[PDB]
């Protein structure tokens, strides 16, 4: 009765769910990578730094 | 600043569980062929005690 | 620098990976109970057809 066939199913669904999600934003979060620290600073925040 | 931190955080996550949907493919089709021949000797087991 | 952005590129897949021991130690327990059926059925196969 170990019935881990719906575990299984609801591990497929993650899966996918980040593979699908991996195809829609992979280059956006490739092209952020790289300079993510600029976020922390923004224009006029940088005066009133 | 946060959000994007927090999606980096996840997305190498991500990356690294994707390619386990194949693997975990196979796995349920043979989980529930098990499941099928489980099902299959239950239903004759009680088929038979009669 | 790059070190430490690979070592903590690292740390999300380690943990994640790290979680899956004890689903794949059931595993490994249940192939090798087939594994020792599979050797008992070649035996006995074995025997029978000499």
């Amino acid at each position: 009765l170990i019935d881990r066939v719906e575990e299984v199913r609801e591990e497929m669904d993650e899966a996918q769910e980040a593979a699908r999600f991996l195809q829609q934003h992979g280059s956006a979060l490739t092209k952020l990578e790289p300079m993510v620290a600029v976020l922390q600073s923004d224009p006029q925040q940088h005066e009133q730094l | 600043w946060q959000s994007a931190r927090e999606l980096l955080r996840d997305w190498p996550s991500q990356r690294h569980l994707a390619d386990r949907v194949q693997p975990l493919r196979m796995r349920l089709s043979e989980l529930e062929q098990r499941l099928n021949n489980q099902q299959n000797a239950e239903r004759l087991l009680s088929e038979f005690c009669k």
